[PDB]
């Protein structure tokens, strides 16, 4: 049997530090990879409050599912975390673009000034905090049904407007907007999404006529700094609710 | 999802507007008279 | 609108079948207890005047506030109505028991109901109990079981006859919810 | 850079496609057009010394009033940058001839001109009035070919339609 | 939405006309008054509280059919959003009464307020009373003619800014019938 | 319009809030300060012939270039339009000056400005040239007292800076 | 805190515009407002020993089963403890005095109070029952004057509607 | 965020004292001076185009390198960028002003640019240039010493306000570095 010391590696772990020296650089960095962690546990919390909405008696609501055919859940996992590895490959400019926008955002739905603070410190925490806002109280495109044609002409513009941020200024397709990650993965969030649209339908008559009224009030606090624009969302509530937040690319 | 105008297949949002239904409660009101 | 001897019609047309033999096992037995359906139309349509107010009474007494100022009962136009609704839906339900098919029951009567009473306003909780307290005076006058009247019948089982009319009340009772 | 390549394949990426047989096809023109895009290239690239030279004096030709106190040309080093910016507009027309699309002018020369021009007080109509008048002056049997002169023009005029 | 400054701005901008000394008559006695309207509305806001659960309760011992089995107000979720919608048009009203114009009432609130209640089921007739008993509550605090809470306030007469919310609130009324 | 009264009701509503006491002191500034911006008010609409006419004519004589042909005051209608606009200008800064913000100039005047400027040619360093001159000519006790004269300049400088 | 600073600053920033005249004819109530609700802040904070008193006893005066056992006043440290929270509740209506808004009261007091009174079987009948004795308690000549008392008992009320 | 006034509140709630007259001189010495505060902040905003597009080319004019090719302001989306930086930091720092406190500027403006500037690779050198030429125009337009532009003010003392913008962009300097 040899004998064997411990090695310097495995003792360079135990280490104090001290900041009059260079060894303030390690635990640098060694303190940011904790304060991720805690933006994913902080983005964890608030999606899962919100997420306990579409539950509020303890039956599973018909907002929130994810599978009509018998293998539709199994590749949902592959469309989110495929979609989740191509988030973090956007350059400087767009990754900072999209948290200080995020933070004109989050700003003005808090309501205390920690809460304010804590979008502030924390950009994940933001970024969730926004999803969440906009899944209990259905502003999102997904749930949101026009009414007349007249209304889904005028959702049709806006999104035609937000497309355009999808694609470079040159005209070439940005790696946000995409819809395909291997063979015949585009015909299955084409078989995904159908099965959403039809579920938006069969709302309440309850439902409906909140979501008619969050979606105005989304449209009229967040993109609209002028009396035309709140007069829009005042009366076409579906126009209203095709404004992303930009952070996003389509 | 995306309006139907651009980069969409089928027709969609077959849901009872108010004016469908209006329109339901007013000819079920004419052949009552009738 | 069809009866009990047009629905396997439309059953069989669907296949482009003949009316066979196992198809009239159905029907002939649909004529041999004709005469006890006969006689549970005839026990229903003699009350009927009573059946009516007694069940918007009954629905009074339940709720004093249709008779409240602002109630939906509260004028006598709006009572007349009531009453003159309540003897339409029992006139259908008593059709459709004679016909044995629902068919003339929800698309004459119930077709376009649920609707109408949302626009008027016309309350739903008590327009659901003034139908069941006339459906359990179908059960009642049927069966030979009201408390003081009685009418003479040929012994025998009536309680298929009462339970189609409480399936045809339900189903009222289900389309104006 | 928006060209016949990145546009082609940037479609199948967002579709998860391989290169199918249209994607082959679209570069088969970027063959065929590439021997009258590129005899212009080299033409402008040579020449390039006069056609600053011409459209900066037509700029302040048909607009004298920039040489005023207070204005954008008052003095030396302004018309210095000004010609910079014609030399700086015409070799981005010099690479757009190259790649075949409009990629380098979206990405160096029309994105954000818009804040800057109005921000610093640049006129926008003496920066189309120096390009119009390289456009107008394309003798196209003297100058270049026919189809060179095709592509030449078909440039120029985009980044105009742009500016305005 | 607009306010009282702006309207007579729309008003201009429908025929070009610049806002002269005729225009401002109007508008420079709504200055000379706006203490009397901050007075007023602070009135409102201060016992804003109570209103809800004096207009609520009053609908209720109107009639007892509301918290009937199958009523609308029946279950605590249906009170608790009845007792919310009265709390929201209470709201837009002393909006509209601080802004001496009743244009954010009928594009925030009253705009598909009516299809609502319709597609709901929720009885109009109840929803008139419960607004005007908030009217007779304001007209009786900004007048300061409430039975048992007296306010402090500078004399004088205050019967125009009473005049202008109770003909918002029928504003309210007229729009949810 | 954005005013005193359509922020902090905005303020409020998106907070679900009833008017508190921030709400009502932000009215009461609108009190003391509604005498002095009041009072521009009919003097701009009493005398809207000749600042109007004092204005374009100091435009066309900064840029004599415009009566050219080709430019954009070549005949005698676009000279008419272009009064047109400095009247437009003045009677949003009327409006302004009664509602209290810079509502009805951001609605009416500022909102798609710079994209008709560039599609139809017309240069705004002659739009506020106008308006810078009519920003310098305010004698101070003359035209107007010292307040009103201040709240007057700063509708005009929010329009400068806006438009350029 | 909101305030009337904090309000019309950030729906300028929500909007990305400098602060216009709304904005600085907002804070102008702040100016005149201010000789009234500060006069009531040194009021209240000089006398701040005999309100508390007055307030806690008649709080158990309404409310005498509060010191059987198993309540919530049952010993003597309990009822000591719910002294020392109307003394915070005057100290935040101090602070918002003092910041013209109810800032403090909603971030200090408010914010989270329905779930901690309802989980330490606190009842809240018998908190708005002192502040409601304090309310009605306002001498308007003689605690302070008319507007000071104006702005102490807008600022009870806020409290008493937020605690139910 | 907080202002002045609540500036002190925090610092009494960290002893749980009241806010006694000790702590009110300096508040009623903010609100002496208020006039003084707006026709300050009034004559920044008015200038405020003028001074980025100042500010930005000052900072050219020292150094070419950043228009040179390669360079940080090269493309014209990178020096609309600048100019809309330029833009963002005048405005937390009119805010700032405005509110009395600085509390505004650096947690909506300057908490997480440094490292921003860093990822970017935006020079920070060239960043300190570009705050202090418009820290320079703060101070000659607060105290009424433009070359070429002269507001109109009532006669006084206003070195306080301009010794307070000034050590607001330090705060915004000593941040970026
Ligand atoms: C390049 C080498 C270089 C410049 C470009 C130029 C920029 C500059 N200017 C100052 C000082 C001021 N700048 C001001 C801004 C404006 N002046 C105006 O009158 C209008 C309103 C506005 C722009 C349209 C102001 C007010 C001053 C203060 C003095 C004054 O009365 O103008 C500096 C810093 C100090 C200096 O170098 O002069 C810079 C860099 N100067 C250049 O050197
Ligand atoms: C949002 C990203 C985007 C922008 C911007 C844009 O212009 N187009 C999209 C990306 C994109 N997608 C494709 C091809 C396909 N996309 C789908 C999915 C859609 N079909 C559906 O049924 C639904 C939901 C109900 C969606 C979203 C499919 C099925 C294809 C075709 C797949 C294939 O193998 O051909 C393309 C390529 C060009 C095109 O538009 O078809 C792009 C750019
Ligand atoms: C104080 C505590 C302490 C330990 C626990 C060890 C563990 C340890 N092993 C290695 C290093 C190594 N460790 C392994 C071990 C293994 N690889 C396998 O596939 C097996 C699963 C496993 C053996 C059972 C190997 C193969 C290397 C060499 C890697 C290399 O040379 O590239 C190193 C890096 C230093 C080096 O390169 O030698 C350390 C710290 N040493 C310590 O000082
Ligand atoms: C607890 C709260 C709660 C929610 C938020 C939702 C969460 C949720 N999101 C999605 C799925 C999604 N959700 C969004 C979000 C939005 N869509 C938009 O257009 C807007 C920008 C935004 C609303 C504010 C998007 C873009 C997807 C598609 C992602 C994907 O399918 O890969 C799905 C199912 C489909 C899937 O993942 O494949 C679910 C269950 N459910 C919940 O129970
Ligand atoms: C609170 C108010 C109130 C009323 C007004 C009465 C009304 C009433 N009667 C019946 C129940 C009935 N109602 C009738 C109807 C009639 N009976 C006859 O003998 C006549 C022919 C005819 C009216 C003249 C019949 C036949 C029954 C079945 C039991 C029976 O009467 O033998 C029911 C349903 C079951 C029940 O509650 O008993 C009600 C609500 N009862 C009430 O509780
Ligand atoms: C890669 C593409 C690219 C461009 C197109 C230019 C665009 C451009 N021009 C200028 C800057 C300038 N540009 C001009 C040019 C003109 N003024 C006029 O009246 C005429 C229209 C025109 C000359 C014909 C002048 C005079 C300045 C100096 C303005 C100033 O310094 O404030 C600046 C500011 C920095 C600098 O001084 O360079 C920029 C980015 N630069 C670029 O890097
Ligand atoms: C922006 C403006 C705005 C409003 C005015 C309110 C009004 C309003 N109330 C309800 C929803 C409701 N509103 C009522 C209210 C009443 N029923 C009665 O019998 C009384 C007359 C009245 C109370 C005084 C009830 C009982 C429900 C619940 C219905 C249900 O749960 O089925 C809904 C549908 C959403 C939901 O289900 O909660 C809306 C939009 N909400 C808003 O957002
Ligand atoms: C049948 C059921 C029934 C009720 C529940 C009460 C409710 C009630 N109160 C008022 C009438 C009023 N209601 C209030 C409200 C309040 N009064 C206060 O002093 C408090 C501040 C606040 C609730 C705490 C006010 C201020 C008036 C006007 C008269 C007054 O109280 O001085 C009215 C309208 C006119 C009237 O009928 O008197 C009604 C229906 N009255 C009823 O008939
Ligand atoms: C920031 C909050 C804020 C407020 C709450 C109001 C507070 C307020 N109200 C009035 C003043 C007044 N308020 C009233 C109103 C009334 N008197 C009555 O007897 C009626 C019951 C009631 C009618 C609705 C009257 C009549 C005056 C005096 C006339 C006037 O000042 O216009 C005054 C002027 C007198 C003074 O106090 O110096 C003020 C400051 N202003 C504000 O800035
Ligand atoms: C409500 C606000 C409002 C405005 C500000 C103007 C803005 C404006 N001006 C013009 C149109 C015009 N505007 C001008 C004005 C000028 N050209 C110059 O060189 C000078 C800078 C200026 C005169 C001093 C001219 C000459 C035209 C005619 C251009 C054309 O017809 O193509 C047009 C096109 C339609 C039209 O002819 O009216 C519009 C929308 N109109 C408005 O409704
Ligand atoms: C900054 C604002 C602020 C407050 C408002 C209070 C609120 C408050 N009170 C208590 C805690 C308590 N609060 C009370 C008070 C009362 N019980 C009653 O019956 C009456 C209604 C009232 C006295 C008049 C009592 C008796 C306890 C002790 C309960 C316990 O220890 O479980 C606690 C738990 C921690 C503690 O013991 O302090 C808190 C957070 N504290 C604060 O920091
Ligand atoms: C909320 C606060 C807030 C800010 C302070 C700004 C600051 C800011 N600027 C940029 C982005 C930029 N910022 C600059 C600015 C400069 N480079 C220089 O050499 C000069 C020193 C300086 C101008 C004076 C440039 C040139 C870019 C573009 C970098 C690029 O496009 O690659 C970005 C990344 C997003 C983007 O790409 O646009 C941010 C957050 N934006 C904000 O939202
Ligand atoms: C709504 C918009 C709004 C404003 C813009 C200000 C406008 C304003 N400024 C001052 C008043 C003043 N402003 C200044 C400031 C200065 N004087 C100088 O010589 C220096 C250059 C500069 C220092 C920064 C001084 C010294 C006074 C007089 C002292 C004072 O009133 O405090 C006054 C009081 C005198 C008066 O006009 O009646 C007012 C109303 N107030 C407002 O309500
Ligand atoms: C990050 C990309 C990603 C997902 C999203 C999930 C998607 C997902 N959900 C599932 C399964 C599932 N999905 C939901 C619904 C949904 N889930 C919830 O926790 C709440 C609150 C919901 C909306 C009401 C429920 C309630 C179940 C449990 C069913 C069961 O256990 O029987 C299953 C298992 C399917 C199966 O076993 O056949 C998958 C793969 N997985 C992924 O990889």
């Amino acid at each position: 049997v040899t004998g064997a010391v411990s090695s310097v590696n495995m003792r360079r772990f135990q280490r104090v530090p001290k900041v009059s020296g260079f060894s303030a650089k390690v635990t640098k960095k060694n303190v940011n990879k904790a304060l991720d962690k805690a933006d994913m546990f902080f983005a964890k919390s608030v999606t899962m409050e919100g997420k306990a909405a579409a539950i509020p008696y303890g039956v599973y609501g018909i907002q929130c599912m994810e599978g009509s055919a018998k293998g539709m859940a199994h590749e949902k996992r592959a469309m989110a975390l495929s979609a989740a590895f191509r988030m973090n490959q956007r350059s400087a400019a767009e990754k900072t673009g999209a948290m200080y926008e995020n933070r004109r955002l989050a700003l003005i739905l808090a309501q205390n000034d920690h809460q304010e603070k804590q979008y502030i410190k924390y950009p994940k925490l933001a970024a969730a905090a926004l999803m969440a806002s906009t899944e209990v109280t259905r502003a999102c495109q997904r749930y949101a049904v026009p009414e007349s044609i007249e209304e889904e002409f005028l959702a049709a513009s806006v999104d035609k407007v937000n497309k355009m941020r999808g694609t470079t200024a040159s005209g070439v397709y940005k790696s946000s907007c995409v819809e395909g990650n291997a063979k015949g993965q585009a015909e299955q969030a084409r078989v995904a999404a159908l099965a959403v649209a039809f579920r938006s339908a069969q709302k309440s008559a309850s439902q409906f006529a909140a979501e008619r009224y969050a979606q105005s009030k989304y449209g009229r606090d967040l993109f609209s700094s002028t009396h035309f624009e709140e007069g829009y969302a005042n009366t076409y509530p579906a126009m209203a609710a095709a404004k992303r937040a930009s952070s996003y690319g389509y | 999802q995306t309006g139907l105008v651009n980069s969409k297949f089928s027709a969609r949002m077959a849901k009872k507007t108010a004016k469908q239904t209006k329109n339901k409660v007013d000819e079920y009101m004419a052949r009552s008279v009738q | 609108m069809l009866d009990a001897f047009s629905r396997v019609v439309v059953n069989s047309d669907a296949k482009a079948a003949y009316v066979g033999g196992s198809d009239l096992q159905a029907l002939k037995s649909f004529i041999a207890d004709g005469n006890k359906r006969l006689d549970a139309v005839n026990s229903i349509v003699s009350n009927a005047s009573c059946m009516v107010s007694d069940a918007v009474s009954g629905m009074i007494c339940e709720n004093p506030g249709l008779i409240s100022p602002g109630g939906n009962c509260y004028t006598n136009r709006r009572m007349a109505a009531c009453l003159r609704d309540g003897e339409i839906i029992l006139r259908y339900v008593s059709y459709a028991l004679l016909a044995g098919d629902a068919s003339v029951l929800e698309d004459r009567c119930l077709n376009g109901l649920k609707e109408t009473y949302i626009a008027l306003g016309v309350p739903t909780n008590s327009s659901i109990r003034a139908v069941s307290i006339m459906k359990a005076q179908a059960v009642a006058f049927i069966t030979n079981t009201a408390t003081e009247r009685k009418m003479s019948f040929a012994a025998g089982d009536c309680t298929s006859l009462a339970s189609e009319v409480a399936s045809y009340f339900d189903r009222v009772g289900a389309a104006i919810s | 850079m928006k060209s016949v390549i990145t546009t082609v394949v940037s479609a199948a990426d967002a579709a998860g496609r391989f290169p199918s047989n249209s994607d082959l096809e679209s570069i088969q023109g970027n063959i065929q057009r590439s021997a009258a895009r590129l005899e212009a290239a080299e033409k402008l690239a040579g020449n390039h010394e006069a056609v600053v030279k011409e459209a900066g004096d037509a700029c302040f030709a048909k607009y004298a009033y920039l040489k005023n106190p207070g204005e954008a040309g008052e003095n030396q080093e302004k018309i210095n940058k000004c010609y910079r910016d014609v030399d700086h507009y015409m070799r981005l027309v010099n690479y757009c001839l190259v790649v075949g699309g409009t990629g380098p002018l979206d990405e160096w020369g029309i994105a954000g001109a818009r804040e800057v021009y109005r921000t610093l007080n640049l006129p926008t109509s003496a920066y189309v009035a120096s390009i119009a008048y390289t456009r107008d002056r394309l003798c196209v049997p003297r100058d270049m070919s026919a189809q060179a002169g095709v592509e030449f023009s078909a440039y120029l005029d985009y980044l105009i339609n742009a500016l305005s």
